[PDB]
């Protein structure tokens, strides 16, 4: 409980979801003789409903007044309630993968501009520099504060252009 | 050949390569791993 | 050919443009031939006159109306069980059946029931007759006329004021501070404690006894003693009975905070002592500024004294003064902004927070209030917008304003306008991608895989006002804290127990739907604002057309050079931004609509659950609730809500016509209106008819106005008739 | 109501009867070709 | 009834004058380029606003400039 | 010095079928144009009113109503025909202007002779701004 | 009690009245 | 190729053969849909003792026209 | 659109519908020969009528029409 959401494995809304869920792919079972590939199918259905409802309450997720999960997307107010992997781990792990193909892309262009035609290797894309340079967009943390450290991440306004005010 | 491969660097070629390639391995990911919701540790 | 008479370039013009323009510039007394600043202001302060007294008329007609046409003596009695009239219907073209449909609040004839709350208002402020609606009425009319005899009277050389009268900046503070704004609320306060407050305990006091009747048993001398808390002793019981004096009291000026119990309102002794705080607040602050004796402020000096060292501001606000003195664009845009914002207020308080007696109560009238004071303020936050554009187009002078906080916003536009694109960006892409996710993932039958972020910091908030719903328990919400045992004798009883009560609109709850709609609120806001800071700012010059100021504020393009500038003025930049405006707004009211439609029902589960998914706004509010508004006339017959149907197809059609000015553009209509005139100028027995003036197709930026008054007015009228008939017709 | 028969009278006039003269008035002004 | 205006950026090209389709622009001798030409705007009253003369300057930036202004039969572009 | 020569009214006029986009009432009360020229050979054009028409032999006189559907023709004819004509402008009282080769050589060569009209010697930004020059009944590029 | 007809021409007699001055007020402003 | 794609999900994902014997109350298909991201739900109960995507491509009836009656024609 | 809406309209109303042996009972009624005379004929009794099986389509085999049809609106 981080604010009247009590953990979706003790919430009976939660189950009796879970309960009128599988009760209809039941009633859609019993229709095929249960060995044929549509009931196959639909017993493979069921299973996976299953596993995700009881992956969902392993999980301790948080049910509201209805039976569905909620997420929590503040930190302090998730990592001492032991909801981190809501918001904050995956904020962390965007953010890396963001970034990771955006430095990417970034030191692929300052590498290809300082060539003879620029504006042709942009639509001719070089492969393996692009892929050389996307192995190393792996460490962009690292290499983006070093040259914020360095200064030479960014470039002064006095030499980008502007618009007469 | 290497006016082959030229042609497999272009961006219409490339792009829709990697778009398949990226489509294809979350499609493989939401296969074995489905359904979930946070990232549980 | 002479007919704007106030351009002589389009009085030459040989086309029907001479009309259209004649009329769309007649108010742009800037642009007139041979104007002078004297002149424009003294025209100015006349059109301000004129303005009062067409606002005095409004207001005279809707109580003339009331008390000619309306039920106000049978609405006093059962303020629940009658729908209020709001003027007689004749139209003769009505069939039987729909004069049949008509006759409903009790009048012999057909009427309007009224949406806009006014009795609910009139009732509230002491109002109980008609002949003191009419009283009111007459004097408003003849308080309108010497209004106009006073515009009249000013235009006069013998009375015309000079310019730097009008300039007088410290002299006009001073006097709205302390008079228009703290003598009017402190005159206000003498009629809730002498008119209103009595005429809700049931006694009444009119003009004839007035001066006979004790608003205090002890009267003016606690008020003169220092005895102050004597006008606070026993307040209103919670079990009062409104208009009547079961369990009155005699207290006028307490301090109780909630809802009266009966009514669903403010306490009206909260409103007088309200008025009367904000009385002596105002007036104060009305003694602020410098006139002509020897104390007080000089608003210059305070400007330039504005100055932070270290020059993180450069010249700080030197040179703002005369900035905003000068141009009245300035000043236009200030009020604009300050007025829309007002008016968001008042309509975001005013349901929260109803003040009028059997408000809330009436749910039609909810709803209209709230829409019309959203649009209201959201068309004026647009307008505030275009004029700073105007400003910045006409009255900015770069070398007065050299190194002041205007240049150096001016000076780093780009950062500006790309960190609102990026706001916008991700605002956009994220709250749509929830949108779509949950209606994805709800359309393969499996809503349990749906991402519903808790609006943990507007719920943490709403704890801290002492909602113990979310178990924060935080400030408020926390019986032991210092602000909890600071107010728990004053206001926090009432208070607290107001918003602890889910039988009202204080502080709704509030779920994942709830902040995927403020998401997509915060969209709505940051585009339109990027849509018209961009056009504010990229005013001057930009990099395509670098000299735009020597063009003004509306122009149709630069011709189709350098890659084509349509839309490329500002005025565009205004016009864009219109759209997105209707666009926000509309999800404003949609929201509000639909939580309060969940609300009145009890049913607040259609809401909390259908909201995260975007099928369930389509079905479970826009197609569910227009069953009674499409059925007012079918071919069965037709009810009160007939008028609302039609008005209904009205505003779609209106819509629908202002797409083809926003789509088709000047070029294939000239040349059709133009093969029509080889038809005209040949054909037998009507070659004796000729025009006398040439007909051509509407100039660019004309078809652009048109569209998007096309647009706005069939989105307004639209959504008005839906609000209407989808509140009125459950409730 | 009162005066059942004024807005009889008076409907007419705003919506019939003034429009006509007001826009007469106008088309007379607008084309007056010397003010 | 266009305002046109030669800004003395102007190399002398011929392209504004070539382009134009009322004859509004000419060519007049100058020294203040190499082509010891510049462009000018006597027969204004005929100016359509057309920007064809504005869209074909390559001068950066453009030294042909158009004003629309007022409007006439002939600048209204009118047959009828 | 140079002299801009005589409308000849009896010129012959080019062998068309008539159209529905040729001269209006405005041709009656304002002005119309009328283009001359003189034909190496008849030969079939393209008259800016659709249709073809055939223009013959030696001098050709065509009237249009506005210049600018003379000057298209003029250049059709420079274009497609290498022929050089002259336009004049008609009144309906009988006054005749001459147009548009104004000095008898072509508006895209130098004449030495010609009026520097509306010529400013400043850039495009070394305008004045709008703020200076208020309640003017000027914009800030002819100052 | 309902308002009287002498009320509503009186009312509508300084309606006019009212329209006059309106009428001045734009003529003036008009010029 | 687009044709013999047709054909093709006719000879192999479609219920043709069992389609014809009752035409009446099995509803025609020949798209069916994979198990990834609960899209399984697609697979309508058509008839036929199968799942899948209900077509109206009005293939069915041409292949009985044409006189078909067999999954290794198509 | 216009021609297809008309066709859709006329065909649920007066041709397609099942036989019981007494009469034929159209899909909607016969509904067209008295509403299609008004605009809100056209509203209410074909477009917020009939679109009930398309905003109703959540959870079935044809939930994806349920999509389109808002994605489309996009
Ligand atoms: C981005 C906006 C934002 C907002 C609106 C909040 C809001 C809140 N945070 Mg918080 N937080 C944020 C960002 C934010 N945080 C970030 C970026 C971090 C990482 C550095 C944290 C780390 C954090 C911790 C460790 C804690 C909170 C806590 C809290 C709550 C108590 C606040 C308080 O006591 O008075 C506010 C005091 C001010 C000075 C303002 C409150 C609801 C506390 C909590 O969980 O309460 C249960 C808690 O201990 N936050
Ligand atoms: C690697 C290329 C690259 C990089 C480093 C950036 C970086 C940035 N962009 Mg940008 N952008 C790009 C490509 C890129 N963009 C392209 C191709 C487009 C055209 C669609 C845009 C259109 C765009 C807009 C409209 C805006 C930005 C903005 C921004 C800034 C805000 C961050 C952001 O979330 O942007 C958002 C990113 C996108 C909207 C689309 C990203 C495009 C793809 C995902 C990346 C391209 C990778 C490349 C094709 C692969 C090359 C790899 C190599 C091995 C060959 C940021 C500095 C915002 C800004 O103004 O700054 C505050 C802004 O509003 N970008
Ligand atoms: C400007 C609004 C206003 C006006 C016109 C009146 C007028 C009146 N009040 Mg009243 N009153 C008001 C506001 C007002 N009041 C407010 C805000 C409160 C408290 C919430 C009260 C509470 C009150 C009580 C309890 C009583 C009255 C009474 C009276 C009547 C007797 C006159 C009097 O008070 O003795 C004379 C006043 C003085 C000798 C000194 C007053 C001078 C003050 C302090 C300064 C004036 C400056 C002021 C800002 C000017 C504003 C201009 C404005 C009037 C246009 C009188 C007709 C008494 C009565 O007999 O009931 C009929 C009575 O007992 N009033
Ligand atoms: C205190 C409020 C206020 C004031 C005093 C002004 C004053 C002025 N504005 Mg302004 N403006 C405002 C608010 C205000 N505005 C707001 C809120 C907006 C946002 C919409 C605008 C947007 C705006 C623009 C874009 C422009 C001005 C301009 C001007 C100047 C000339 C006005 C004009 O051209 O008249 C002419 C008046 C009209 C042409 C009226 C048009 C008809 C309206 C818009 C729609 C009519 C449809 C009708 C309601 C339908 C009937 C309903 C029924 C059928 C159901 C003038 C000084 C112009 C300017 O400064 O020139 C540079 C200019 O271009 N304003
Ligand atoms: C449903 C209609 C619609 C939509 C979706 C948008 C969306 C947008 N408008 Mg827009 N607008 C509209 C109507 C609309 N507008 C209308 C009618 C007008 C009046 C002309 C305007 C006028 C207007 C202006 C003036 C501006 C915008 C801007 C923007 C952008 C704001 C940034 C944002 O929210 O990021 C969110 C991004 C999205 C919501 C796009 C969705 C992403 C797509 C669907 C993902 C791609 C999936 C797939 C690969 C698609 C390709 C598949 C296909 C090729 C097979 C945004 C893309 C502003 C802008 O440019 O931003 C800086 C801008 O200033 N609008
Ligand atoms: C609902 C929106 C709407 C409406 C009403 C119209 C209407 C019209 N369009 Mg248009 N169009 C639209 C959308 C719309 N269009 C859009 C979105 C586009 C962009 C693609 C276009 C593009 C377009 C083009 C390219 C053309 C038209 C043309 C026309 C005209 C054809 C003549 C006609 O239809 O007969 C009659 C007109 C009507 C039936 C309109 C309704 C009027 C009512 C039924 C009767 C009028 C009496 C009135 C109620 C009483 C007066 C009341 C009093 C207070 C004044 C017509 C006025 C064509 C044209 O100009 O003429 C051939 C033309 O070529 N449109
Ligand atoms: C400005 C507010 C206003 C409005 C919107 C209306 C609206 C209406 N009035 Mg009403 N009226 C008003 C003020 C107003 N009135 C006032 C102050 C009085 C007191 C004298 C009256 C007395 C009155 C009577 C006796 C009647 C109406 C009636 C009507 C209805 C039919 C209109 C008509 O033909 O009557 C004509 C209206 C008049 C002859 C006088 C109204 C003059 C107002 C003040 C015009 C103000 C102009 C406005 C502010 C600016 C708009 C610009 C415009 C000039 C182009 C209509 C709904 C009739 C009705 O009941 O219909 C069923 C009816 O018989 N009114
Ligand atoms: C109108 C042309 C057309 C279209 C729209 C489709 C569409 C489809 N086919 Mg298909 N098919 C076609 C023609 C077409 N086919 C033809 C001509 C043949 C004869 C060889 C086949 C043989 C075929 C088989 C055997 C299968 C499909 C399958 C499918 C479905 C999954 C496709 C997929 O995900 O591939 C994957 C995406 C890739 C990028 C892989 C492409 C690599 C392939 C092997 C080589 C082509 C390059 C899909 C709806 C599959 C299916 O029915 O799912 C149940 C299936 O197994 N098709
Ligand atoms: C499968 C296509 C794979 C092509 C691999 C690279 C081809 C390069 C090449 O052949 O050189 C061009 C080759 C000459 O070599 P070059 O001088 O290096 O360009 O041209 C030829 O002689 C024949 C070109 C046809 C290439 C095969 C086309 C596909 C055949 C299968 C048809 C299906
Ligand atoms: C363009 C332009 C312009 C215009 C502008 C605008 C329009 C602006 C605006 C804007 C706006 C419209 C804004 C708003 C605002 C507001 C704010 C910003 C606020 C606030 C507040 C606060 C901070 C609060 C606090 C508190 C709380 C928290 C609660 C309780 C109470 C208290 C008080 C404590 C001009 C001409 C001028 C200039 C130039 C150009
Ligand atoms: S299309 Fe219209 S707005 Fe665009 S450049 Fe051409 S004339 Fe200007
Ligand atoms: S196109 Fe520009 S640079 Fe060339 S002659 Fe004309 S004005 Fe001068
Ligand atoms: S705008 Fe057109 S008509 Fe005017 S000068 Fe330029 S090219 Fe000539």
């Amino acid at each position: 409980d981080v604010a009247g959401l009590t953990p979706c494995s003790e919430s009976k809304a939660f189950a009796k979801r879970k309960k009128n869920e599988v009760k209809a792919l039941n009633k859609r079972l019993k229709n095929y003789e249960a060995d044929s590939a549509p009931a196959l199918a639909l017993k493979a259905t069921i299973a996976r409903t299953e596993a995700r409802f009881d992956k969902y309450a392993k999980q301790g997720l948080l049910c509201g007044t209805d039976g569905l999960p909620h997420l929590i997307a503040d930190p302090g107010l998730a990592l001492r309630y032991g909801h981190a992997g809501d918001v904050f781990i995956p904020t962390i792990g965007f953010i890396y993968f963001a970034g990771w193909l955006g430095y990417a892309g970034s030191k692929y262009l300052q590498a290809v501009a300082a060539t003879a035609k620029p504006i042709e290797k942009e639509i001719i894309i070089d492969v393996p520099l692009a892929w050389k340079l996307l192995w190393e967009g792996f460490g962009w943390p690292l290499r983006a504060f070093a040259e914020y450290k360095n200064g030479s991440l960014m470039e002064d306004d006095a030499k980008i252009t502007v618009s007469p005010r | 050949m290497k006016d082959f491969t030229t042609y497999l660097s272009t961006a219409p070629v490339l792009t829709l390569l990697s778009v398949t390639v990226v489509a294809g391995l979350l499609i493989e990911i939401n296969r074995f791993f489905p359904d979930a919701l946070i990232a549980a540790f | 050919k002479l007919f704007p008479k106030f351009s002589q370039a389009l009085a030459q013009d040989p086309t029907t443009r001479r009309i259209w323009f004649g009329i769309a510039t007649a108010h742009d007394f800037e642009s007139h031939d041979g104007m002078t600043e004297e002149r424009l202001y003294q025209k100015i302060f006349a059109s301000h006159f004129g303005q009062l007294a067409i606002i005095f008329l409004w207001t005279s007609g809707n109580l003339f109306h009331v008390a000619w046409q309306g039920n106000f003596e049978q609405w006093v009695q059962d303020p629940l069980h009658i729908r209020p009239i709001a003027h007689a219907i004749w139209d003769p073209h009505f069939g039987q059946p729909a004069v049949e449909a008509f006759t409903r609040g009790g009048a012999s004839g057909p009427v309007n029931i009224s949406t806009s709350g006014v009795y609910q208002w009139w009732y509230t402020i002491g109002l109980r007759t008609n002949q003191e609606l009419y009283t009111g009425s007459i004097f408003l009319l003849v308080l309108a006329a010497l209004f106009l005899f006073a515009g009249w009277l000013h235009l006069q050389p013998a009375f015309q004021p000079a310019l730097s009268w009008f300039k007088n900046a410290e002299s006009r503070l001073n006097h709205h501070l302390a008079g228009l704004f703290g003598v009017s609320s402190l005159a206000w306060t003498g009629h809730l404690v002498h008119v209103a407050i009595p005429e809700s305990r049931g006694q009444h006091v009119g003009w004839d006894n007035f001066l006979t009747v004790l608003p205090h048993p002890a009267g003016l001398t606690p008020f003169f003693t220092g005895n102050w808390a004597a006008y606070a002793e026993n307040p209103d019981s919670a079990s009062h009975v409104f208009n009547t004096a079961q369990g009155s009291g005699t207290a006028i000026l307490t301090f109780l905070g909630g809802f009266h119990p009966q009514t669903q309102s403010l306490w009206l002794t909260d409103m007088a002592h309200h008025h009367l705080a904000i009385a002596v607040i105002f007036i104060l602050a009305g003694h602020m500024y410098r006139t002509i004796f020897g104390i007080g402020h000089s608003m210059r000096e305070i400007l330039e004294a504005q100055t932070p060292p270290s020059g993180s501001l450069g010249a700080g606000h030197k040179g703002l003064y005369d900035t905003v003195n000068n141009s009245l664009h300035f000043q236009l845009g200030l009020a604009l902004a300050s007025v829309g914002t007002i008016s968001s207020l008042v309509a975001q308080h005013m349901y929260s927070l109803p003040p009028y007696a059997f408000l809330a109560q009436d749910f039609t009238t909810q709803a209209a209030l709230y829409t019309h004071h959203q649009y209201i303020a959201g068309f004026i936050m647009c307008g505030a917008f275009a004029h700073g554009a105007i400003f910045f187009v006409r009255d900015y002078d770069p070398a007065q304003n050299r190194g002041n906080v205007l240049a150096r916003i001016l000076d780093h536009k780009e950062a500006l306008i790309s960190h609102l694109s990026w706001a916008s960006l991700f605002l956009g892409f994220h709250t749509l991608g929830l949108y779509v996710h949950n209606d994805v993932v709800q359309a393969f039958g499996t809503p349990e895989k749906q991402i519903l972020i808790e609006p943990v910091f507007a719920q943490w908030i709403q704890a801290a006002h002492g909602k113990t719903a979310y178990g924060f328990d935080f400030l408020l919400s926390s019986a032991t804290s210092a602000p909890s045992l600071a107010g728990q004798a004053l206001w926090l009883p009432g208070w607290l127990q107001g918003i602890n009560s889910d039988a009202n609109s204080l502080f709704l709850t509030i779920g994942p739907g709830d902040f995927l709609v403020h998401h997509a609120i915060a969209l709505g806001l940051h585009t339109t604002t990027l849509i018209l800071v961009k056009g504010a700012l990229d005013a001057r010059g930009s990099k395509l057309m670098p000299d735009k100021k020597d063009f003004g504020y509306s122009f149709p393009c630069d011709g189709p050079g350098r890659g084509g500038t349509c839309d490329i003025s500002a005025w565009d930049a205004f016009y864009l931004a219109v759209f997105w405006m209707l666009n926000t707004i509309g999800w404003v009211t949609f929201y509000w609509h639909w939580k309060h439609l969940g609300i009145w029902q009890g049913n607040v589960n259609q809401f909390n659950e259908s909201s995260t998914y975007l099928m369930g706004w389509l079905r479970d509010y826009l197609w569910l609730n227009s069953s009674q508004l499409i059925n007012g006339y079918n071919p069965f017959g037709m009810n009160s809500l007939s008028v609302w149907a039609w008005m209904f197809l009205f505003g779609h059609l209106i819509y629908a016509t202002g797409f083809m000015f926003l789509i088709s553009w000047r070029g294939y209509w000239q040349e059709l209106i133009e093969t029509l005139a080889w038809a005209h100028e040949r054909t037998p027995l009507a070659n004796l008819v000729r025009w006398r003036d040439k007909p051509v197709a509407l100039s660019i930026v004309q078809a652009r106005l048109v569209g998007l008054t096309h647009f706005s007015v069939g989105y307004v009228l639209t959504y008005a008739a839906f609000l209407i008939a989808s509140t009125s017709g459950k409730f | 109501m009162s005066a059942q028969f004024l807005p009889s009278i008076l409907v007419p006039l705003v919506g019939l009867v003034f429009p006509a003269v007001a826009m007469a008035s106008m088309f007379l002004y607008i084309e007056k070709e010397e003010i | 009834s266009h305002t046109v205006k030669i800004y003395d950026t102007c190399i002398g090209c011929t392209q504004c004058v070539r382009a134009c389709p009322t004859d509004v622009l000419e060519m007049v001798p100058w020294d203040g380029c190499k082509a010891n030409q510049i462009a000018s705007a006597p027969r204004t009253e005929d100016c359509v606003g057309c920007k064809r003369c504005e869209s074909a300057c390559p001068t950066d930036f453009l030294s042909v400039r158009v004003y629309l202004g007022s409007e006439t039969t002939r600048s209204m572009g009118l047959a009828y | 010095a140079f002299t801009p020569p005589t409308l000849q009214s009896d010129t012959p006029s080019p062998i068309f079928g008539g159209s529905t986009g040729g001269l209006l009432s405005q041709a009656q009360v304002e002005e119309f144009h009328v283009i001359t020229w003189e034909s190496k050979k008849e030969q079939i054009f393209e008259m800016p009113t659709g249709g073809a028409a055939i223009m013959r032999q030696g001098p050709n006189l065509l009237k249009l109503a506005r210049k600018e559907q003379c000057l298209a023709l003029l250049t059709q004819l420079r274009t497609k025909f290498k022929i050089d004509g002259y336009i004049y402008r008609v009144f309906p009282n009988g006054e005749v202007q001459y147009l548009h080769p104004k000095d008898g050589v072509y508006p895209e060569k130098v004449n030495a002779g010609r009026s520097g009209d509306n010529t400013n010697m400043r850039r495009i930004g070394q305008n004045k701004e709008p703020v200076q020059i208020k309640f003017s009944g000027k914009i800030p590029a002819e100052f | 009690m309902p308002i009287a007809d002498y009320q509503v021409f009186t009312a509508l007699f300084l309606a006019l009245a009212t329209g006059i001055f309106a009428v001045r007020l734009g003529v003036a402003l008009y010029k | 190729i687009w044709l013999s794609g047709m054909y093709f999900h006719g000879a192999r994902f479609s219920n043709y053969e069992a389609w014809l014997t009752d035409p009446t109350h099995i509803k025609p298909s020949a798209q069916v849909v994979w198990p990834i991201v609960g899209q399984e739900i697609l697979n309508a109960d058509v008839g036929g003792g199968f799942q899948g995507l209900q077509i109206t491509s009005g293939f069915f009836q041409l292949w009985r026209a044409a006189g078909i009656t067999s999954e290794l024609q198509l | 659109s216009i021609v297809i809406f008309h066709f859709s309209w006329k065909m649920q109303s007066d041709v397609w519908g099942t036989v019981s042996a007494n009469g034929v009972s159209h899909i909607t009624g016969g509904n067209f020969a008295q509403s299609a005379n008004t605009i809100n004929g056209w509203l209410r009794d074909f477009l917020w009528a009939q679109s009930s099986q398309v905003i109703q389509s959540y959870g079935s085999a044809l939930s994806a029409y349920g999509l389109i049809f808002l994605g489309a609106h996009f």
